[PDB]
């Protein structure tokens, strides 16, 4: 396992669900 | 460029890739200095190194080992002094020094032969195959008991046989006695000094078994090992 | 018998002896106050001659001051030209142990002598272009220490074993003998008039020998050491010897006796090489301290250091022109020093 | 000049004492290691024992090791060998051989046979009479 | 042996080299000091030459 | 996963109408600071030993190598982080594929160290020095390889989005080539430990255990022992204390490991230290 390889993935997908989740915050604000 | 220049520099160029073909010629063999007293076998050994294979000044004897060219150099037409001209050899890949094991009465001019190679100037960076040669005549020697090296050695006496030493199973207990105290005389004036930047390689020899070769081989091996740690700063 | 020849002998050395200190009415140094001193001396390196597979041992430079001789221990005799840094040959040498090398005054010849107690002499003007082994000289028990041409068909050659030479090329047999030295005969150096040249051997002593007639003129034991080297004064009337004892000592034909006395505190290694300028008043040592000296000869101070050899210094050499110095090392360059204004 | 002068020898009766020394001129003594160098009758040169520039080193031969002393002095320039306990066998030229090289420790070429850097050397004999 | 006749010829060079005509250290000094101060400027180690007629640029 | 839930989440509504960051920032700023460390090491290591000719060795030609190799890795590194941190762009998967090859380059420098110094061990026995040529292929040529097909799987498979986000098992055609340079390097650094204690044992005391023991640690850095602590690890959540442990050593070493192989072998050297001071001492004199 490259260390450097992983936090690069495991940073990219936390950059998306974070997107992903404060979209959902946005709205849930609206709908809720 | 002017055509007489340029002509200089295409020979120049040639000479510079004739001198890199000599350089990798001259990499792949390994220089070896012989020394050794009168009585000791050196020309045995050569005469069998050179059959085997495997005025004058100085004789070269060119010899192959596992496709490993060695040419070993052998004091010829020379003075008893030899301050000078051992500086020659302050390069050479090894320094198989012979020693007769069984003249007792020049076992000190040996002794101080080798101390003072070992403790030269320009030779301090060069390791010392050790040859204690003619060890049948050691052990005829030691068996008839005529001549002891308590006269010469009085503190051969109080000496015991090392914990550490390999006898031949069918080998006298004086013979091998004998012959490490020989050994460990030696290597107390090898480690005398030094300090680790060159080491001695003693060996056992009868001047007619063909492995002896095969022996310096081996220790040159060692050696360029140890060359390669020191250029690492492992040792 | 033999104790009365040895107290003639002792009483003959007293009387030399004798007439020395009375002839040594002064010094060199008490003299030597009233000239201007020649200062910090500077060099720098303009040329590196590498190419060498092993340690250079010697060289020597041509009449031309262009085209210089070096002889390695890896069986290699390589003439470069100096100005272009081309190597003009590269001749093989049956023998690797090489531990001198001398070129002719009319640069057709070039010889060569090591451990193998042969003077091995090369043509460079045959018919072919191509070098070959022209002679070789053999008759020598001991080492081949010095050579040096006096013509094309003559050359002097000391060797190992106390014993000086005067060989002839086309005969190839010692036409003179020079014997008496009780050490190993280190260098020579033959007088610009080429009618004698001076020995030094590994006994504390140095021998001036008349090449013609081949008996010992003069005899000096300043030095305390084996004698390395030996150069001739510009002048002819004088010599310069270095030991193992760092010390440099200048010893003149007609007082007989040493002048200068050239040493440091700082100084403890051997000296192996010496030369002289065209003025002769710098006198160029090599040390085993990896860094040649340059003192004063008439000062005897510390003038220059050249400090740019990994190895200990092998060789020195000075030009005919004295345009430059070229230094040979153990580390298998060669380096080329002059000085700038 | 290099040059060293010996004294001391001549008939010893067995068991005796006798005493060899060797005056030093022309060169420092005090930068150089000395050695003793014995030539039997009949027999060639052989080193017997040696000491450094300030003593601090001091080498027998196994024939005459724990019999003789080595000493020396530099202020005098002057080299002693105080000999006990003699044998027969012992008779001999003796000489006194200096490093060829200064601050150097290996004496390469002491005991060659025409050795520069040596005495004149005196005899020795040990004879019952 | 060979010892006296290499005494002789010891004693025989040491009374060829004591007949010589020696020379006052102080005359041979002044002409070396001479030599070397009438030669001092063709001497480019002691006076360095400019660059442009130095060949070794 | 990504912003497409925007598509299936409206679709229905419409039918049916830190503490993480904070980890990786720091991590971020620890191996920046030491990957800079390192590079400026590095750099002066690899200005000194180009500066002396006596340096120049075949050994000395690797280890400029395998400098080189860290600080490009570390430069890749560098510009990575700035073009990611604070979208297809062409740079950006640029900027990704450069890292990943200098990274396997540097792996493989780590690999060709450990190859010549067993073949010095082993293998050149009397021999030429030639194969360093073949070295410098195995060097960059051979990560320059793998790399550049996972490129063209990339540009032939998904192409979507950055290159940064892994996207099935892809990413083994440039980890797996990585990881072996990680093990079988390392079997030989255990080898290269053996034979040396085997030459103490042949040289002899106590004391040459304690060499053992210094043998070892300089040899540490320069084989890359520490990944084999953390190279059999799976896939973990960003939480636990598996994970930051593992982060917290690896980035931590893998940033020093250029800086102590600097002052290992380049500023603790004797050879470079003796021409420093020689070079001292004519700078003194002559002026």
């Amino acid at each position: 396992r490259v260390a450097e390889i992983q936090l690069m993935h495991q940073r990219a997908k936390w950059i998306q669900d974070a997107r992903r989740r404060a979209f959902l915050h946005k709205l849930i604000a609206e709908i809720h | 460029l002017s055509a007489e220049d340029k002509a200089a520099v295409e020979r120049s160029k040639m000479i510079e890739k004739q001198l890199q073909k000599d350089k990798q010629v001259y990499r792949a063999t390994h220089r070896l200095l012989l020394l050794g007293a009168d009585n000791s076998g050196k020309s045995t050994i050569v005469k069998q190194m050179r059959i085997y294979h495997v005025t004058s000044g100085i004789f070269e004897t060119k010899f192959q080992v596992d496709k490993v060219n060695f040419h070993m150099f052998d004091v010829g037409a020379q003075r008893d002094e030899r301050r000078k001209w051992i500086q020659c050899f302050n390069d050479v890949t090894a320094i198989i020094f012979v020693v007769d094991s069984s003249d007792y009465n020049r076992l000190q001019e040996a002794l101080n032969d080798f101390k003072s190679i070992w403790n030269n100037r320009w030779l301090r960076t060069i390791s010392v195959i050790l040859f204690l040669n003619k060890q049948d005549l050691l052990a005829e020697k030691v068996l008839a008991g005529k001549s002891k090296i308590e006269d010469y050695f009085p503190e051969f006496a109080r000496y015991t046989t090392p914990e550490d030493a390999t006898p031949e199973p069918g080998e006298d207990p004086r013979v091998t006695r004998a012959k490490y105290f020989i050994r460990d005389e030696f290597l107390r004036i090898s480690t005398a000094s030094g300090d680790g930047r060159h080491y001695c390689y003693p060996h056992f020899t009868c001047s007619v078994d063909t492995e002896n070769a095969r022996r310096i081989f081996n220790d040159c091996r060692d050696i360029i090992q140890r060359m390669h740690l020191r250029q690492y700063e492992l040792l | 018998e033999l104790d009365q020849l040895r107290q003639e002998a002792e009483q003959l050395k007293n009387q030399i002896r004798d007439a020395r200190k009375a002839c040594a009415d002064a010094t060199l140094s008490q003299i030597t106050n009233n000239i201007d001193p020649v200062g910090r001396i500077q060099m720098r390196t303009r040329r590196t001659l590498r190419g060498h597979l092993a340690k250079i041992y010697a060289m020597h430079w041509g009449t031309d001051s262009r085209l210089l001789v070096s002889a390695s221990q890896d069986g290699k005799l390589i003439i470069w030209d100096s100005y272009t840094t081309n190597k003009v040959h590269a001749i093989p040498l049956r023998s690797s142990w090489v531990m001198t090398c001398a070129y002719a005054p009319s640069g057709n010849y070039v010889a060569c002598g090591g451990l193998d107690n042969i003077c091995s002499i090369y043509n460079l003007k045959t018919r072919e272009g191509n070098v070959r082994v022209s002679r070789e000289l053999a008759g020598h028990t001991g080492y081949l220490s010095c050579c040096r041409f006096l013509d094309d068909n003559q050359i002097v050659t000391s060797s190992g074993d106390t014993t000086c030479a005067l060989w002839d090329i086309e005969t190839g047999q010692q036409t003179t003998t020079f014997t008496g030295h009780t050490g190993d005969v280190m260098s020579l150096s033959l007088a610009p008039d080429t009618r004698l040249f001076v020995s030094g051997a590994c006994d504390a002593s140095a021998k001036l020998w008349d090449v013609r007639e081949g008996m010992c003129r003069q005899t000096f034991t300043g030095h305390e050491s084996d004698i390395n080297a030996i150069c001739f004064f510009p002048n002819g009337n004088a010599f310069a010897t270095g030991s193992d004892d760092a010390t440099c000592r200048l010893f003149d034909l007609r007082a007989d006796q040493e002048l200068m006395t050239y040493s440091h505190d700082n100084i403890i290694c051997g000296i192996t090489s010496v030369s002289f300028s065209k003025s002769g008043r710098l006198l160029l040592a090599g040390y085993d301290d990896f860094n040649c000296n340059v003192w004063d000869a008439l000062k005897a101070d510390r003038a220059g250091v050249l400090a740019g050899h990994d190895n200990r210094v092998s060789c020195l050499g000075v030009t005919d022109d004295g345009m430059a110095v070229a230094t040979g090392s153990w580390d298998s360059f060669l380096k080329i020093w002059n000085g700038s204004s | 000049q290099v040059q060293l002068q010996e004294s001391g020898g001549g008939l010893v009766q067995p068991g005796g004492s006798l005493r060899l020394s060797c005056a030093a001129s022309g060169f420092t003594f005090s930068n150089y290691k000395m050695n003793w160098v014995r030539q039997a009758p009949g027999k060639g040169l052989e080193w017997v024992s040696d000491i450094s520039q300030s003593g601090a080193s001091i080498s027998y031969t196994g024939s005459v090791k724990g019999r003789f002393t080595i000493s020396r002095d530099n202020a005098k320039n002057t080299l002693y060998l105080q000999m006990n306990s003699l044998k027969p066998e012992d008779t001999a030229v003796y000489y006194c051989a200096r490093c060829p090289a200064p601050f150097t420790r290996d004496c390469f070429d002491v005991t060659s046979t025409t050795y520069a850097y040596r005495g004149q050397g005196t005899q020795v004999t040990v004879s019952s009479h | 042996t060979a010892s006296i006749a290499q005494a002789r010829k010891l004693v025989e060079q040491l009374k060829m080299e004591a007949n010589i005509d020696r020379i006052k250290v102080s005359k041979a000094a002044a002409d070396l000091m001479a030599y070397c101060e009438a030669h001092a400027k063709e001497d480019p180690l002691l006076t360095p030459v400019p660059a442009s007629e130095n060949p070794f640029r | 996963v990504m912003t497409k839930e925007e598509q299936i989440f409206l679709l229905h509504r419409a039918q049916a109408q830190t503490r993480e960051r904070e980890v990786f920032d720091r991590l971020g700023m620890i191996y920046t600071v030491g990957y800079s460390v390192s590079l400026a090491s590095l750099t002066v290591a690899v200005l000194i030993l180009a500066y002396f000719r006596r340096l120049h060795c075949t050994r000395n030609y690797i280890h400029m190598h395998l400098f080189l190799s860290f600080m490009l890795r570390a430069v890749s590194i560098f510009v990575k982080d700035a073009v990611l941190y604070s979208a297809g762009y062409a740079g950006c998967r640029v900027a990704v594929t450069f890292f990943l090859y200098f990274l396997a380059t540097n792996y493989y420098w780590i690999l060709v160290e450990g190859l010549y110094l067993h073949s010095l061990i082993f293998m050149a026995f009397f021999s030429e020095k030639k194969y360093l040529w073949g070295f410098t292929v195995f060097g960059w040529g051979l990560p320059a390889v793998f790399v550049a097909v996972w490129v063209s799987v990339r540009a032939t498979l998904a192409n979507t989005g950055c290159w940064d986000l892994s996207s099935g098992n892809k990413k083994w055609i440039i980890q797996v080539p990585i990881l072996a340079s990680i093990v079988l390097n390392f079997i030989l650094f255990i080898n290269i430990v053996r034979v040396l204690a085997t030459k103490l044992r042949e040289t002899n005391t106590r004391q040459q255990y304690r060499k053992l023991l210094k043998s070892t640690l300089v040899l540490m850095p320069l084989f890359g022992v520490h990944y084999i602590v953390f190279m059999a690890t799976p896939y973990t959540e960003v939480s636990g204390t598996l994970w930051q442990v593992q982060m917290h050593y690896e980035m931590l070493f893998n940033s020093f490991q250029g800086f102590f192989v600097a002052i290992i072998y380049c500023f603790c050297n004797g050879e470079v230290q003796a021409e420093i001071k020689k070079s001292w001492s004519r700078w003194t004199l002559a002026l």
